[PDB]
Parts: C-alpha cells; sequence; structure tokens
C-alpha cells in the first residue's frame, strides 16, 4: 500500500458531515479507524477527543486508514456465513447474516454478499462467527437482474533495505522525495536491522525538530540523543546515537573518545551548512578507511538540477510577479488565497518587511529563520496560521501542513573577497540553486488529499555557489580534525571541487583549536571570523579586536555608527578587526555580536 | 450544452452517502442526487454552479 | 467538515436472521478500486 504525511475511543462510528448529514461508517480497532477510501478520500476526522489524519491508503482496494496502519487481518474463508452489522442513515444498527457468494475478479477472487442496504452504509463491518471483523461493506457492483452485490473488501498486511548498504567501504545515497515514508518507514527498517548486524549505528539529523520527528518515529527501538554539550558518551549497551549534524562536527572538534560508528546514516544530506560539509567529509573519509558504512538520505543528491521534480501528489507549477518587499495593491492573489502558504525570503531582513505587509492585511504570520527555527517551528503546528515567512532554513526536513509556496528563488550568499583584506560579505539576493529551487518546492506536493497544492515561483535557478563560504568554512573545520597517519579528511567527493582552497592549511595548535571551538559554540560566531581570532592566537575573553578596525570596518545600526560599552565601562565603537558581514546582517545577529564586544558572553 | 446532461443523475455502486448534484433533463435546472462515491458519471457536480456553467 | 457519531461495538448477534444469496459473478477491478461487471 501506500503511507500518508503530517507533521482515545472504542467501537463503529457514523461519519457524519456538515455540508448532520451520514455519509459513511468507520471501525475503531487496536487505536486505528479502519474505513473506505470513497467516503473521505483523506478528509479530516473532527471529533471531540480532537482530529484523524490518514496513515495508510489503499485507493486501488478502496481503503483508508486514521491515525496508523490496519491491524485489521481477518479473511473471509470461502465456506462460511458472515453478518453485515450495518449502520444506515437516521436508524438503529442492524445485523444481516448471509452465506457469501463470490466475486471472481479478473485476478482473482474474492468473497461477496448479496445485501442492499441504504446510502451512506459503506464502511460497515463484516463480522466474523468469532466476533471480528472481516471485511468492509459499500464498495460493489451491480449485476443484470439490477440487483446489488457488495464485496468483503479487506486489507492484507515496511521496507526491504539491500544488504550492501550495510557493506563496509560503500557510500550509498538514496534519493528519497516528500511521501516516501521516508522518516516513518525506511529509517525504522535501517535500524531495525542495523540491530540485527550488531552494528554500531549513528543518526545524523540536521536540526533539533527533525532528530524529534526520528525519535517519534524511532519509538520503542534503543535510541539515545546526544546532545552538543557532552563531548562524547559511551554505554556498553546496543544503542543507535541519534545527534545534529553540528552535534557531530563539535564532538569531532573537541573530543578524543568518537566512536568508531561502521554504520553512519545523514538524513537531508544536501544541508549546505558547514558543520553538515565537515561531517560528509569526514564520513567519507572513515568509508574510504574501511572502517563504515554510510547512507546519505536527500531529495537533492549531487548532480540534481531539476527543480521541478515529480512529486507524489500533483503540483501546479506557476509562474508569475511576486513582491521584494512590501506592497499596497495589484497582488490580492496572494491575500484572496486563504489556504496556508510558506514564503521563502531571500532574508530575515525581507522576511520582516513581507510578514509586517501581510499581517496589516489581517494575516496571522509565522517567520522562521536559522537562529529561532527549532522554537518558531513548532507552533506552525499547535496554532494556525496563514503564511508562513522563512528563509532557507526551511529548505532542511521542514514539513508543514500547506496548499501553497510563495518562491522567488531569492537568497544571499556569504563569499570571503581577497581584494587585500580579508572579508565575509552578504551578496544577493541573487538566485537560488536548482536544489534549493527543488527542495522549496517539495514543501509542498505530499499530500495525497489535496490534488491541487500550487508552487508560485519566479525567476531561474543559478548554478553560480563556487564562491561561497561555506565550502572554505567546511575545510577550516574539517582540518581541526584528527585521523590516522596518511589519511587526511578531505570534503565530500562532489562537493570539493566547489572550493579551491587546499588541504591542511587551516590546522590549528592545540590550544588555538580550543578557541576556535568556543569563538564558534559559545560565541556563535560565524566558522570564518572564529578561525581568523583564534589563528591570531587570541584568547576566547580577549575582546579588543572588535575595536581594533580599519575605519571601513565600523558597524552600523539603523544607520548608526554602532557603540559599545565595555565591562570595564568604557565607551568604544564597534570595528571589528576582521569583518564578517553575518554578525550584522539582522538584528538578532548584531544584539549577539555586541553581547560578543561587551564581553558580556 | 454538452452531451452528458443527457444522462439521469447516477448513483454508482458504492454505498457511501454524498450529495453532488445533477442537471436535470426534464425541468430545466440543477438539482441535488445521491452519490455512492465511485464511478461519477460527467453529469455529477460538486456545486449548483459548475451544473449551471456547465449546463 | 465531517463529524463522528458513536453507533455500535464489533459483535456477531446470535439472534439475527438470515437473508441474501450466493451467486457468483466476474468483476473487472479499477485504478480507484472501483468494481464492473465482466
Amino acid at each position: 500500500g501506500a503511507l500518508w504525511d503530517v507533521p482515545l475511543s472504542e467501537g463503529v462510528y457514523r461519519i457524519m458531515q456538515r455540508g448532520k448529514t451520514q455519509v459513511g461508517v468507520g471501525i475503531h480497532m487496536e487505536g486505528v479507524f479502519h474505513t473506505m477510501w470513497h467516503v473521505t478520500r483523506g478528509s479530516v476526522i473532527c471529533h471531540e477527543t480532537g482530529r484523524l489524519e490518514p496513515s495508510w491508503a489503499d485507493v486501488r482496494n478502496d481503503m483508508i486508514s486514521y491515525g496508523g496502519g490496519w491491524r485489521l487481518g481477518d479473511k473471509w474463508d470461502k465456506e462460511e456465513d458472515v453478518q453485515v452489522l450495518a449502520i444506515e442513515p437516521g436508524k438503529n444498527p442492524k445485523h444481516v447474516q448471509t452465506k457469501p457468494g463470490l466475486f471472481k475478479t479478473l485476478t482473482g477472487e474474492i468473497g461477496a454478499v448479496t445485501l442492499d442496504f441504504k446510502p451512506g452504509t459503506a464502511g460497515s463491518p463484516i463480522i466474523n462467527k468469532k466476533g471480528k471483523v472481516i471485511g468492509l461493506y459499500g464498495n460493489g457492483v451491480v449485476t443484470k437482474s439490477g440487483d446489488y452485490v457488495s464485496a468483503i473488501t479487506q486489507a492484507e498486511r515496511d521496507y526491504e533495505v539491500d544488504e550492501d548498504i550495510f557493506r563496509k567501504k560503500r557510500l550509498t545515497i538514496m534519493d528519497l522525495h516528500p511521501g516516501a515514508g521516508k522518516t516513518k518507514r525506511i529509517l525504522p527498517s535501517i535500524v531495525r536491522e542495523a540491530l540485527k548486524r550488531r552494528l554500531r549505528t549513528l543518526i545524523l539529523a540536521p536540526t533539533r525538530v527533525v532528530a524529534a520527528e526520528m525519535e517519534e518515529a524511532l519509538r520503542g527501538l534503543p535510541i539515545r540523543y546526544q546532545t552538543p554539550a557532552v563531548k562524547s558518551e559511551h554505554t556498553g549497551r546496543e544503542i543507535v546515537d541519534l545527534m545534529c549534524h553540528a552535534t557531530f562536527t563539535t564532538r569531532l572538534l573537541s573530543s578524543t573518545r568518537v566512536p568508531n560508528y561502521n554504520l553512519i546514516v545523514m538524513d537531508e544530506a544536501h544541508f549546505t551548512d558547514p558543520c553538515s560539509v565537515a561531517a560528509r567529509g569526514y564520513i567519507s573519509t572513515r568509508v574510504e578507511m574501511g572502517e563504515a558504512a554510510a547512507i546519505f538520505m536527500t531529495a537533492t543528491p549531487p548532480g540534481s538540477i531539476d527543480p521541478f521534480p515529480q512529486s507524489n501528489s500533483p503540483i501546479e507549477d506557476i509562474e508569475r510577479e511576486i513582491p521584494e518587499r512590501s506592497w499596497n495593491t495589484g497582488f490580492d492573489w496572494i491575500t484572496d488565497y486563504q489556504g496556508k502558504t510558506v514564503w521563502f525570503v531571500p532574508s530575515i531582513k525581507a522576511g520582516n518587511d513581507i510578514a509586517n505587509c501581510l499581517r496589516k492585511s489581517g494575516k496571522k504570520v509565522i517567520q522562521l529563520s536559522r537562529k529561532t527555527f527549532d522554537t518558531e517551528y513548532p507552533k506552525t503546528k499547535l496554532t494556525d496560521w496563514d503564511f508562513v515567512v522563512t528563509t532557507d532554513i526551511s529548505e532542511m526536513g521542514a514539513n508543514f501542513r500547506a496548499g501553497r509556496v510563495i518562491d522567488p528563488r531569492r537568497c544571499l550568499k556569504p563569499v570571503i573577497l581577497t581584494d587585500g583584506p580579508e572579508r565575509v560579505i552578504l551578496a544577493g539576493p541573487i538566485p537560488v540553486t536548482p536544489a534549493s529551487a527543488a527542495q522549496r518546492r517539495g514543501r509542498i506536493g505530499r499530500n495525497p488529499a489535496q490534488e491541487d497544492d500550487q508552487y508560485v515561483f519566479s525567476g531561474d535557478p543559478l548554478k553560480n555557489d563556487e564562491d561561497h563560504a561555506h565550502w572554505t568554512e567546511a575545510k577550516m573545520l574539517l582540518d581541526n580534525i584528527y585521523t590516522p597517519e596518511g589519511i587526511i579528511p578531505t570534503l565530500f567527493g562532489p562537493e570539493r571541487e566547489k572550493t579551491q582552497a587546499i588541504d591542511g592549511e587551516f590546522r590549528l595548535r592545540g590550544e588555538q583549536r580550543k578557541t576556535f571551538v568556543e569563538l564558534m559554540r559559545r560565541g556563535d560566531l560565524p566558522v570564518w571570523l572564529s578561525y581568523k581570532v583564534a589563528s591570531a592566537g587570541i584568547s576566547y575573553k580577549d575582546r579588543e579586536w572588535c575595536f581594533t578596525g580599519e575605519r571601513n570596518n565600523q558597524i552600523l545600526e539603523e544607520n548608526m555608527e554602532v557603540e559599545i560599552w565595555t565591562r570595564e565601562g568604557e565607551k568604544k565603537k564597534l570595528r571589528p578587526k576582521w569583518l564578517d558581514a553575518r554578525v550584522y546582517a539582522d538584528p538578532m545577529a548584531l544584539k549577539d555580536f555586541k553581547e560578543f564586544a561587551s564581553g558580556r558572553k | 450544452r454538452p452531451d452528458f446532461c443527457l444522462e439521469p443523475p447516477y448513483t454508482g455502486p458504492c454505498k457511501a452517502r454524498i450529495i453532488r448534484y445533477f442537471y436535470n433533463a426534464k425541468a430545466g435546472l440543477c438539482q441535488t442526487f445521491v452519490y455512492g462515491g465511485c464511478r461519477a458519471k460527467r453529469n455529477n457536480f460538486k456545486s449548483a454552479e459548475d451544473c449551471m456553467r456547465t449546463c | 467538515d465531517l463529524s463522528l457519531e458513536k453507533a455500535a461495538n464489533v459483535q456477531w448477534d446470535e439472534m439475527a436472521d438470515i437473508t441474501g444469496s450466493s451467486p457468483i459473478i466476474e468483476v473487472k477491478q479499477d485504478e480507484d478500486g472501483s468494481f464492473s461487471i465482466r
């Protein structure tokens, strides 16, 4: 069959519709609502106890689940009488016993009953002698006599993985598109047999929320979440370690007890974050060492170019003009549409402008950024909204129940300039990558219910991220990760030609490497800036370099020359020796960096 | 008006109760009928609008 | 748009009467899970 995609009682029920009409019948067994597909077609099941959403759907057999798979295995045996628990509209339930005839299909045969009940009895349970549901009444056919005969429709019931994906010195890239049951079917199976092979398994999620979803999907299995507040943690028991990409890279930078995971699975392995790229480099090195097997799961593997990949649910690709800033008129199609929309913005600032503009017209808007993601994403489901205005961070496993995505296909790109004084600027808004466009578009076309999801976009993608700072920064991280003799940890193959930086040119001394790590993970500074400060021999507490810079390194906030009161109590102009645009890109980053410059961080 | 508006309202071989709209070829307007869930003919609309617009 | 309501619990009624026939008809399935007459 097929799975579904979305972020207590007892007995059979009348499926009622507003417009109190009865449209069908269902059975709550084992903690799952059983019903027929033509009755609801994936519509939400609203009730006092809450809401039920699709999970298993076999359209070819006209069956659908609510709240899990189907625990309905009892089937007719071609020689036994059954009852139909007919629940008709506006009438008490009836028990009609009839020894079933046969529906000899083309391929091949299934039991059927010659009972004709009122419209709305679809989903009425067919009952066993033991008192078990043996099928569903509601889907049948009329004969030449004009008589109605319904069939006893019944379900039958994961994913069987190849054995060589566990084979050492092997890196497998799984191309999985939204709606593949990746998190809920594939990964749990992979882990399940990984344990049968007694493998030391490491699972990497891009963000905390994705890892949380994994925990949801991996319940019942021995999984331990690893936090970046711990360098290493070894238990004698068999177990699978679940952590974030950044946590893994951090532990590689600061620990000595990093265990030899012989099976490493990375989800959303397209994440262009420096820590993620470095992680892919290290993992690839371990595989090359013949010490581990690796699995990279992503909808956009290396070489991906198609911005319009086929989805499991239909997507309407619409090309039209999209506002770059706040607007007053000429864009009614944005606000008149009230499904839920996910709008990708090139930056936090543009996001603020758009979000405010939408809110001023009565639209509930949730904003998402890199630093607010793990806090603000969870309220995109526990609350209801109209627009999610997000940056590129939503291109990593972020799942929304939306119908439309607005994607002007623009973004910012950190670049390391070498026009004399080495600097980092934010170039943009520039066109996104084809992969990014595909991932932004991938937020929809996931729900088999809605057949009219809309991807509204503008402009074309561009494969011009060679000068992206993240490749260099990843090399900075990876250079400070110890490896055996002869084995040198370089970037992941398909991502290494992107950078022109050579190997090992960023390896730091013992204590300076520690300063580097602390500047990143405690100072919350970019990799480039942290490397620049740490390589200069500067300690973590020394903040004098924040004011030593040349004139043009003067930081501005709201067209003001930013001024900071130091911890000693001295008033200095914020003028860093090394200039990274990302520390004054948005208000919050500038606030944090100003807290750093004051020595209060 | 199309040639499927010819057809009488068709409740299929399924046993659900989904109120739909059919174009009456008897009287001259659109009106409700009970749809079974499967095998919908073209003379079957989710609204009175679409029925009136098509015919 | 959809609401639920209690109706009954899964049970075999011993006090129920017998009706219906048991013929053999040729069915031809469909992609939508429908049925026809072969």
